[PDB]
């Protein structure tokens, strides 16, 4: 009785890997999935052992050693679209490191994941994933302000935003994230009331807001 | 097996059983008459079940509308009363006008209840609305709001788009695999 | 008018039911009472008459913490109208 | 002037309905009870002060006689 | 065969069947009299059967129409209730016109309620008017909002053009071959 | 066969009848007496008569007039009641009056109902009246529209050919030949 | 084996078992009908049952509704009563819509009840509310408070998005493995 | 001057009372002797008299009045 007889009838929504450990791993895309496999092994349905995995879980749990034993690194995100092949994005400029010190830390990964055979590092452009989200910003039309950092940047979107508005932005946040994460560049989105409704006001270098007739407010 | 609930209604029941075979947990309901519907799980299930009742706080309740609060059957009825069935009926009526749109699968609708005062010697304050609403997979639910908007506006005397906030949503992937029995 | 003429059916109307419970139960304690003197001649309400004389005032005070309410609600409802 | 005449009489009957049904209701009880002989005025009246404090008749009045006219926010 | 509901009425019952049927699914009506209509389906189709259920939050309501909340059987009744009834009866009459035209197949329509306020001491706002209709497939459309908005101006005394919204939709693809029974 | 409906009344079973015969669905009408009519088909047929029932909403309601909200007979009346059966007096015969005209089918008018206010103290509004009809083949409605407007205009003291709508449509093509019986 | 609860009704009997397997206590439900249900467990996790019980103050007492204070039915009526009684039902349709948008397993809302003066000649003062949460694990909290906040906005007459405070968290680990039973 | 008469009727509500009590006990004795056709106001206005004055209630009456306003020591 194989395990992936157990899993139900659509067989491909799942994908079992052996592994050096000695142990099934099984493969689910998302949370629904993952506790619908997780069922069977609590269970008991299954004699030997064998464990549930997905990308979220693993990229938490991998940045946790991380933490630890590279404190200093500077990377984004590490990809399962093959699980026997995992992708790890680095930075270009922020990371100094020799051929061999790249090489020891895929070897260090690869014990890490008994399942993987082994991890290609690739170094990608700060540059690149900041042009991104800008131009993607611009395409939605939203208003936003940017702010550098060092080690990051952060895209302030604040205002009266409308209901369509606040959808798109949603969207293309969730977009991006998936992508590159959410170590470099932030966005904070904010709603906040509007003053200037009904009132007359100047504009300009030396703005002021009639707050009434008789009553001026100078913001500055 | 072990009794998890008794005495439901049949929808309370349809909701339970819904909610279970979503984890993977196979279920059964039985009819006592007056009695009403019984579920019942096996044991090496029972604890993710217990878990899942739970965490869901089922069985729901019965859904709640504002007339219920001011039956018809008064001596007198002041404005405030009529006022309120009169707005709660209208609540509901949208509601049932939404669902016949093009993919719309469930919608709720709200307004401001101005009612909590008569405007006694106050002048009267103006509208306000709230929808949800889930669709079909594949709706570009940004075309969509505009429909809804425009659709809600001339509904009132007096309501203006920066009034009207709308949230739509998608449907969930389709649960259609049976789930396996324990061995 | 309509106004008016609304006021007036709702007084008629008022007066109608605020009087008919307190009459019809009258009559059928009066009922009841006249009819068991066929097994008991049923002393213990009509000889205590002390105890009678304060039904009354109890009757009193109990009905009017249900109709005040009543005349209250009718009395803002004219009021509301003859001037708004 | 003719016309104020006018609507003030027409308040004045609509204030008048109230006190009409407690002066009835109130007979038809001591009827119920068979004190028929008692003369009912010595018990509606102090019902009608007790009705016109608790619904505050004065401050009512005052307001929504001023509202006809002025606009006050 | 498993239980899915019991006691439904005709009208609920026929749309169970048509939503069950859309999605592949083969169901089985059963009439016990007084005690109305039972549905029922095969095992592997146990499991979507109850997903779909719930999707659409079957069986249906009793339509709501306000004159409802202030029934005619009463004795006496104020002027604000009556306005309310005379508005709810328009609402329909003007439903049933529009489904006479050429082409539609349904429609719905809402009224601006003034009566929210007596309109005391106060000119009367204008009426709003919201109206939805379903065509038959092949209609444009673009062409015949112009007539639905001439037809309506004209039943009050003071609307304008600007204020009635009108939305369109075309009748889905027709259901005609019969789904398939489970091996 | 498989039963559709039951306890139709006599039109509502020849309009279900007339729906299905137009869509090829070959149905039978059976009489229970008090227990009213029945209809029924053949399984083949089963799921198309079911997507066309949901379609079109059979069977159809009663037809609403105005005057069914303030019955006659009741014990009391406000003149907002009374004015409100006049009116609804008045639509009907103008109803009944236009079939008598000649290539119209059917029609249906419209009154605005100004008695949703008093009109104390304030001058009354004008009458704006709405029409549809229908028409045999081959008829000019370009010319025809002329007369009704003319026609309708002196029906009320004060009309402006501006605030009276027409709308006129043509009878679709006739089903004459029977349905084909399924193999 | 000893006796922990008598007399518990269902819910208080599924909160109880589902507190004691979170920490791995084996315990069963027996039901003695009219009597309701009974919890027992074995000697050896007697003493910790016990320690849990106090800590969660087991079992719980049932849920508190403002409108339970001034209850509908009855003889008589004030507008503090009405007031209120509309207030809780409108407390009550928020949480059930809320729990209606993506991912949320269950919230709660509270209203500012102004209603404790009479706003009679004192003017009416502005609204405020509070909302809090619970998330399926994986959901971006951050962007979806702004969600929320626009939704409870357009609900109310005046609101202001500094009046509104929002607390999301999210479900705590699944409990899937069974409890082990004492040696 | 609308708070005063409101207090004014406030209080006179509670003095007419005793009085109603008194004649409902009246009219209930004659109807319990049976001695039914005589009008009680004949009798029960003696009665209120008397019992007032012997009580001095116009005394403890301006008393009652002085005391929202002044100490009398
Ligand atoms: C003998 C009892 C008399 C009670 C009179 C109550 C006032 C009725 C005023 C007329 C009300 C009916 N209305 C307005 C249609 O005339």
């Amino acid at each position: 009785a194989e395990l992936d007889s157990l899993l139900g009838q659509e067989k491909e929504r799942f994908q079992v890997l052996p592994g050096r450990d000695k142990m099934l791993y099984v493969a689910a895309q998302n949370e629904r999935d993952t506790l619908w496999a997780r069922q069977v092994l609590a269970r008991g349905d299954y004699d030997k052992n064998a464990r549930v995995i997905n990308e979220n879980e693993e990229n938490k749990r991998i940045s946790i050693w991380l933490d630890t034993y590279y404190p200093q690194l500077a990377y984004y995100r590490i990809h399962f679209d093959e699980p026997r092949k995992p992708v790890f994005w680095l930075s270009r400029q922020r990371n100094t490191m020799s051929k061999k010190e790249l090489e020891v830390l895929s070897q260090k990964l690869r014990a890490l994941m008994p399942y993987a055979d082994s991890v290609n590092i690739t170094l990608m452009d700060d540059v690149t994933a900041a042009g991104q989200a800008e131009a993607g910003l611009k395409q939605q039309a939203l208003p936003y302000s940017r702010r550098n950092h060092k080690g990051g940047v952060t895209f302030v979107i604040q205002g009266a935003l409308d209901d369509v508005e606040i959808l798109r932005a949603r969207q293309f946040v969730d977009s991006y994230y998936r992508t590159w994460g959410g170590r470099y560049v932030q966005f904070a989105i904010e709603l906040k009331d509007d003053w200037l409704k009904g009132r007359s006001f100047q504009y300009g270098a030396e703005g002021y807001i009639k707050m009434s007739p008789g009553h001026w407010y100078f913001p500055s | 097996d072990k009794d998890l609930l008794k005495g439901l209604d049949q929808e309370q029941a349809n909701e339970v059983i819904a909610v279970l075979q979503m984890h993977n947990i196979e279920a059964n309901k039985i009819d006592s008459g007056k009695l009403g519907y019984s579920i019942t799980v096996a044991e090496p299930d029972f604890t993710a079940a217990v878990y899942w009742i739970k965490t869901y706080q089922l069985p729901p309740r019965p859904r709640v509308e504002i007339a219920q609060m001011f039956p018809a059957d008064s001596l007198v009825s002041s404005p405030r009363a009529e006022k309120a069935r009169l707005y709660s009926a209208i609540e509901q009526r949208l509601e049932q006008s939404l669902q016949t749109m093009e993919g719309v699968l469930s919608a709720r609708v709200h307004i401001s209840y101005d009612i909590d005062a008569g405007e006694n010697g106050r002048p009267p304050k103006p509208v306000h609305l709230s929808a949800l609403a889930v669709y079909e997979r594949g709706s570009p639910l940004a075309h969509q709001i505009s429909d809804i908007k425009r659709f809600l506006k001339n509904s009132f005397a007096d309501v203006d788009y920066d009034n009207i906030s709308v949230v739509l949503s998608e449907r969930s992937d389709a649960q259609l695999q049976a789930p396996g029995t324990p061995v | 008018m309509d106004d008016l003429v609304f006021a007036g059916n709702k007084a008629l109307y008022l007066v109608l039911i605020l009087s008919g419970w307190p009459t019809i139960v009258a009559t059928i304690i009066g009922l009841l009472v006249g009819l068991f003197q066929t097994v008991t001649q049923l002393q213990e309400q009509t000889l205590p008459f002390g105890i009678k004389l304060l039904g009354v005032c109890l009757c009193l005070f109990l009905l009017s913490g249900w109709y005040g309410e009543v005349l209250l609600s009718y009395g803002r409802q004219v009021i509301f109208l003859a001037l708004a | 002037a003719l016309s104020e005449i006018k609507s003030a009489f027409k308040i004045g009957f609509y204030l008048y309905l109230p006190f009409v049904v407690v002066d009835l209701v109130v007979s038809s009880v001591l009827l119920a009870l068979g004190m028929m002989m008692m003369s009912p005025v010595t018990i509606s009246t102090p019902i009608k002060l007790v009705l016109f404090v608790a619904l505050d008749g004065w401050t009512l009045l005052s307001k929504g006689l001023i509202l006809q006219y002025m606009d006050i926010a």
